[PDB]
RNA sequence: CAUUGGUGAGCAGCGAAGGAUUUGGUGGAUUACUAGCUAAUAGCAAUCUAUUUCAAAGAAUUCAAACUUGGGGGAAUGCCUUGUUGA
RNA sequence: UGACGGAGCCAGCGAGUCUAACCUUGGCCGAGAGGUCUUGGUAAAAACUCCGUCGUAACGAGGAAUUCCUAGUAAGCGCAAGUCAUCAGCUUGCGUUGAUUACGUCCCUGCCCUUCACAC
């Protein structure tokens, strides 16, 4: 893992970067299950 | 390679031990040390002119060295790289010192003040930043991205406005007075800026030839079709002669080969620019050739310190009354070449020493400029030499105090 | 979307992230007003940008600075660098470039470290 | 090869050709002279084209994607923007392949890691 | 060996290597006739025999 | 730089792995060359390998110092920095100066708060060739590590029986000529590797009448390091110790700079294996 | 040539070598291009090249690079020894 | 407590017979404006072609002609060259 | 250029189911082995900023000589780890605060080197 970190290319681009997000600390955030619109909420309520 | 012009001999040749390609060069004012840089070494090689030995290799840059220049007075060396930094080397002296200065982006060109007190650098951001060498602090900045005119290529799939191909100046040079910078790059513009006030004095369009690829910002939509641009279609097969039909183009070549090799239209670009040491002119090397812009014609009316009393008629009245000094001064205030010439030739030889000693200091640079331009092609060798002798003897000390104001005239 | 810009200031281990947006003149550091920055003796240091360009420019923006790492002094320098860079970047993106040039000129004339990082990288001799 | 094996001329030129081709990147190794026949191929030259080197440097997910980004003016080599997808990059010049400063792709790279500094852009 | 150049060198080296290989290499593997169509090879053999 | 250095290491590492694969091929070509010269039959594997025989025509015209040092061996004089551990004692500072005088092209640098990655990066920028870092225990030098730039190797030693020149009264000043070198009793491949590392710290081409000699004498893996000044007499040679005395024992050798703790180890000392005492590796 | 153009002239320079050139004395004007002008009028060989004061033709004579010539007869003995010693040092360097 | 996360419910403010977003088609520019056709010193433009044919001129032993081929090895039968046999 | 107390607040290294005292007084159970409880003694971020109080035998900052040292350097402060040699009477890392003075000279002391144009 350390070698992978050292050899990382700063200019590597993947289309999935738009969907994936990173925390303030710098770590990847992963959704536990993978928001509700009001019309959906009204039915559920 | 060092060339001796009097006998046209390559009297010496320098080469690195690792056989590096050299892209920039700088020569000491004393002509005793030569430094060169490369785009694949990151070091600055130094040679001794008399011996040809490699004195030393300067290290410290973390990127390729893009340019070099020696200070004409202080004899320091200023180098810039794509390392986003500038380093001032004090190679001469018992102790070697290096002073790095950080810059916001990659440095593409560098110009040294004739005084040797400041250095200007053109960055990849389209900025010209001036630094004080002794204090190593920025003293000015000129924004140039907006001024640069860049054209859309026929092969480009993106607009010229969004194009980031060349919005920077790859070459810059000071005026010898030290108040102007002329800049050029891989673009259709040559921009002339004023340093102390950081404004664009003028912009020059390098070319208006639609044969060159980068001339136009907007391309005619009629050329575009469902296939693509009509220009990109190769019509070589239509040519009648075989030699024209033959295609010797290599697939990926960009530069350094014959035009037949490239397969793409020539691109309008300025490789270098410089000011004339002896005249108010500058020369720009470009694809079509070496364009020379000069102020020789001087049709403009640019008076200095006129009054109502000053008139071309009044000057002639002064000559007829034998008031030579007043006639000459009033001619300069009008700043008319023909009137200056008329008064200049009408002053008798006996009165030259009296007039020369009494010319105001403000007009002294103007007379010296006129004599130099006039004398080079005039037939009055002796008359001009008498004037120069009178002026130098009368105001020799003043010219010494202000060398850079009088540099081009001298 | 609300126009916003992000910038970083750095000094030794101290790193400050400044977020500058359209607003009503709300400057905060680590969730508290800038006036509470410590140590008090160096407080005017972090005031230096605000005073050099004048508080009028900040009346139309909100700045939020989050600082981590380093000590007190390096944190102060990170804050001031981040604030200056954020103001310049915001005026670049969402205001005329003339004001950008004036801001850069003022900051560079006073102290270039406000914009460019002061990095004392070792130099062997 | 048809020159005598101990010829100084033969050894000099063969090493020079091996030296040059390795520098271009066409040849992976300089050890074996037989490589000039067996391992000199069009694929070796094509493998040094800009789109392929972007793919190996992971600047693009596919060679087709790399070609599109070049055609769209996102890629520079050194300080020069290159929109020609046939540019051959030597081993030395592979260090300077990178995105253009104002590229939208660069913003996504820095925005994803929350390391975007708008002063630079 | 140092003087000989050209096709003579290439044909000389191949003959030597074949001679050494014949001792230990299997007859089928060491020598293989180059693939040629029948109508050509039978024509080549016929003319050579003549 | 950083991109250039990284790629150069990968190409260097890739070249090695291919060379190990090519070693069998090289031996096969040697068998063919011997058979052609002697005329003996080829082995069965070589006899049926048509590809190798065809390749042999091109590979017939094919023909030392270690690969890291080969490029600059005898061309560029070394540039050396001698440093210490953080907050060094006075004795270690004195000893670091003595090591600086030992090597003609050494410069002593103060390590106050310098970080190891920063130190190696700074030295690599300036073109430094080797870095020497010294450790101590209560003012007694204990270890000495030599890191060769830009990509190693890093050799670590442990110093015993150190006798500094500061302990000598009225010793005087050293001579700083380029010295002659003596490497005695280095036989194994590791011994040759150590000799190559130590030899390149010195300038190439000492004067024949140079009056300073530095000797590294191997005695049971304990390399005795001595410095002497000699005068050629009419019936022999007379020498005199200049110091310092110390014995250095190698205990690690990695293929990388001293910063990289993850560098692949070329050789290490196995002290707890049951047959440790019996064999001397150097 | 083809490979250099293919690589956009980012090749690695060839190893350096030394070769000899013959320069023939001629007026400097000839070396220039053909136009109604000339830039320099000197000769293509410098005065040193045309004549270098070298070893004496006569054995009894001693001649130096500075142009001073001394016959062995006129030299005093102390000067002969001095010149002989100077000869030894020059030879030793070479 | 913070969202510079989504989806909604509403104000202040702006605010002249409504406002906002997206999109198909055509026209004019994107190089500096001397008119259409033909068998063209003039006809035609509603064409003639029921004078449109004759005369004159016009044919390099260049009688040469792949400057156009991915590399290595051959080429039975082809093709090129050279000689040769019998008419 | 103090001590005591309170308050505010700023790091970077570091993560093996692995991390860790000693000696006694006695209850109970148990064939024993031992198990559990009880009992006394011994050993074992800081700087920084703000506020309040007091108050200025040996030794009181270390002689002669001698050594080292040029920028994130000297010096101060603390926190981690103990990585096959060395180290715990300690060693190595990590961050924090951060200067004065020189950056010239061969005068003294040592070491060293020398005796293809144009112009000299
Ligand atoms: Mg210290
Ligand atoms: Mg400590
Ligand atoms: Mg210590």
């Amino acid at each position: 893992l350390r070698e992978k970190a050292k050899e990382r290319n700063p200019d590597e681009y993947y289309h999935a970067m738009h969907s994936r997000k990173t925390d303030a600390k710098g770590l990847l955030i992963s959704s536990r299950h993978g928001s509700l619109s009001m019309d959906q909420v009204k039915l559920l309520k | 390679r060092a060339w001796d012009l009097i006998r046209y001999r390559n009297f010496r040749t320098f080469t690195g031990t690792e056989r590096i390609q050299f892209n920039c060069l700088a020569v000491d004012p004393s002509g005793e040390v030569v430094c060169a840089g490369s785009l694949d070494n990151f070091d600055i090689h130094v040679w001794s002119v008399q011996t040809g030995q490699l004195l030393d290799a300067l290290s410290g840059h973390e990127g390729p060295v893009s340019c070099l220049s020696f200070s004409q007075e202080n004899s320091v060396l200023a180098s810039a790289s794509w390392d986003k930094t500038i380093r001032i080397w004090s190679i001469f002296g018992r102790s070697q010192q290096v002073e790095p200065i950080e810059v916001y982006s990659d440095v593409l060109a560098l110009s040294m003040r004739p005084d040797g007190k400041e250095v200007a650098v053109s960055t990849l951001k389209g900025q010209i930043s001036i630094f004080n060498i002794e204090d190593a602090k920025q003293v000015g900045n000129i924004d140039c991205r907006k001024d640069i005119i860049s054209g859309r290529f026929n092969q480009d799939r993106f607009t010229a406005k969004n194009s980031e191909r060349s919005k920077f100046f790859t070459t810059i040079h000071y005026s010898f007075d030290g108040m102007a910078i002329v800049a050029g790059g891989n673009n259709n513009s040559i921009c002339l800026y004023d340093v102390p006030n950081e404004v664009l004095l003028k912009r020059f369009i390098v070319s208006r030839n639609m044969a060159l690829n980068g001339t136009l910002e907007f391309l005619n939509s009629k050329k575009m079709t469902e296939a693509g641009s009509l220009d990109l279609i190769d019509d070589a097969g239509e040519n009648s002669d075989l030699e024209d039909r033959i295609d010797n183009s290599l697939p990926g070549s960009q530069r350094g080969g014959d035009l037949s090799t490239r397969k793409m239209r020539p691109e309008v670009r300025v490789t270098s620019v410089q000011f004339s040491p002896t005249a108010n002119a500058f020369a720009a090397a470009s694809t079509e050739g070496l364009l020379i812009y000069s102020t020789n014609d001087t049709i403009l009316f640019d008076p200095f310190d006129l009054d109502v009393d000053v008139t071309p008629h009044s000057t002639v009245e002064a000559l007829r009354e034998k008031q030579f000094l007043n006639a000459l001064v009033m001619a300069f205030r009008l700043n008319e070449e023909y009137l200056i010439n008329k008064v200049y030739e009408a002053i008798p030889i006996k009165e030259i020493p009296l007039v020369a000693s009494n010319i105001p200091a403000i007009y002294l640079p103007r007379i010296l400029k006129f004599i130099g331009d006039f004398a080079i092609e005039s037939q009055h060798i002796e008359f001009n030499l008498i004037w120069i002798k009178a002026l130098l003897s009368a105001s020799g000390g003043y010219i010494n105090e202000h060398k850079y104001l009088f540099s081009t005239a001298m | 979307a609300v126009p916003s810009v992000q910038t970083f200031g750095k000094k030794k281990s101290a790193t400050a992230v400044a977020h500058v947006k359209a607003g009503k003149g709300l400057i905060k550091v680590n969730g508290s007003p800038i006036t509470l920055v410590e140590p008090e003796i160096l407080r005017f240091k972090v005031y230096e940008p605000l005073l050099l360009v004048g508080l009028d420019k900040f009346s139309n923006i909100d700045i939020r600075v989050r600082v981590t790492g380093g000590g007190h002094v390096s944190q102060v320098y990170a804050i001031r660098q981040a604030i200056a860079k954020g103001l310049v970047a915001y005026h670049q993106k969402y205001v005329d470039e003339q004001s950008k040039n004036e801001l850069k000129k003022a900051f560079t004339s006073y102290d270039r470290t406000l914009l460019i990082a002061d990095s004392r990288r070792p130099e062997p001799k | 090869s048809l020159l005598p094996p101990t010829d100084p001329f033969r050894r000099k030129h063969e090493q020079l050709l091996l030296d040059k081709l390795y520098a271009m990147g066409v040849l992976t190794t300089k050890s074996k002279i037989s490589d000039l026949e067996n391992k000199v191929t069009v694929s070796a030259i094509c493998r040094r084209r800009l789109p392929v080197i972007m793919h190996r440097l992971k600047m693009a997910e596919t060679i087709q994607d790399a070609v599109k980004f070049i055609e769209q003016g996102h890629v520079r080599v050194g300080p020069n923007l290159i929109n020609d997808p046939a540019y051959l990059v030597t081993r030395n010049m592979e260090d300077y392949v990178t995105w253009v400063d104002n590229s939208k792709i660069k913003k996504t790279l820095l925005r994803y890691r929350n390391q975007i500094d708008d002063f630079d852009f | 060996d140092d003087q000989v150049i050209g096709k003579a060198r290439s044909r000389t080296l191949e003959m030597r290597l074949n001679r050494l290989s014949r001792v230990n290499g299997h007859q089928d593997k060491i020598n293989k006739l180059e693939k040629v169509p029948m109508h050509i090879r039978r024509g080549m053999i016929d003319k050579h025999v003549k | 730089m950083l991109r250039r250095q990284a790629r150069e290491r990968r190409e260097y590492l890739y070249r090695k792995a291919q060379e190990l694969q090519d070693s069998q091929l090289q031996q096969k070509r040697q068998i063919i060359k011997q058979a052609l010269a002697q005329g003996k039959p080829l082995p069965k594997e070589l006899a049926e390998d048509e590809s190798l025989q065809k390749d042999f025509r091109y590979d017939q015209s094919l023909k030392q110092v270690d690969d890291e040092y080969a490029a600059t061996s005898g061309i560029m004089d070394p540039r050396i920095i001698v440093t210490t551990s953080r907050d060094p004692s006075t004795r270690l500072s004195q000893f670091a100066k003595e090591i600086k005088l030992l090597f003609p092209n050494a410069v002593r640098l103060n390590r106050g708060n310098y970080v190891m990655p920063n130190l190696v990066d700074a030295c690599k920028k300036s073109g430094t060739t080797d870095l020497v870092v010294l450790h101590e225990h209560r003012g007694v030098p204990t270890s000495l590590t030599i890191s060769h730039f830009p990509h190693g190797p890093t050799a670590q030693f442990s110093l015993h029986n150190v006798v500094m020149r500061h302990d000598i009264i009225n010793a005087g000043n050293q001579s700083e000529v380029n010295p002659h070198l003596i490497f005695d009793n280095f036989t194994t491949a590791l011994g040759k590797r150590v000799v190559c590392i130590l030899k390149h710290l010195f300038n190439a081409g000492p004067k024949k009448d140079s009056e300073r000699v530095i000797t590294f004498a191997n005695r049971g893996d304990f390399i005795s390091v001595r410095q002497h000044v000699y005068v050629r007499t009419r019936e022999g040679v007379e020498i005199a110790e200049v110091g310092p005395r110390f014995e250095m024992r190698l205990f690690e050798l990695r293929l990388g700079t001293l910063e990289n703790k993850d560098a692949d180890v070329e050789w290490q000392l196995r002290r707890f294996i049951r047959t440790a005492n019996k064999k001397d590796y150097l | 040539y083809k490979l250099d153009v293919l690589s956009s002239v980012h090749f690695v320079p060839k190893p350096a070598s030394t070769s000899l050139e013959i320069r023939v004395e001629t007026p400097t004007i000839s070396m220039e291009d053909a136009q109604p002008l000339y830039m320099s009028n000197a000769s293509s060989l410098a005065p040193q090249e045309i004549y270098n004061v070298g070893k004496a033709e006569k054995d009894g004579e001693i001649r130096l690079k500075n142009g001073v010539a001394m016959s062995k007869e006129e030299l005093t003995r102390e000067d002969k020894n001095r010149l002989r010693r100077a000869l030894k040092r020059k030879r030793s360097k070479a």
